[PDB]
């Protein structure tokens, strides 16, 4: 109970983890969508502009 | 940007042509009024000579 209660914190908190890299993955590709279309975007331009 | 600068680089291209499309033509005008003035000046002495 000890063991999987402090390790449930543990894999609580490798879930606050687990999710915060959910949300630090997501958050950093959704970041990487704006960067992703902001340089699309500017090759679109940069490529109809050449 | 090196199409921008190809844009010059055609464009004066362009120009150059221009130029020398207008010497060569000036050149080729005023050439052909010595053509005709040389020819002219060939049959006004051939009736002379007649």
């Amino acid at each position: 109970y000890e063991e999987v209660a402090r390790k449930l914190v543990i894999i609580e908190s490798d879930l606050e983890r687990a999710e915060e890299r959910a949300e630090l993955s997501e958050g950093k590709c959704a970041e990487l969508e704006e960067e992703l279309k902001t340089v699309t975007n500017n090759l679109k331009s940069l490529e109809a502009q050449a | 940007e090196k199409y921008s600068q190809k844009e010059d680089k055609y464009e004066e291209e362009i120009k150059v042509l221009s130029d020398k499309l207008k010497e060569a033509e000036t050149r080729a005008e005023f050439a052909e009024r010595s053509v005709t003035k040389l020819e002219k000046s060939i049959d006004d002495l051939e009736d002379e000579l007649y």
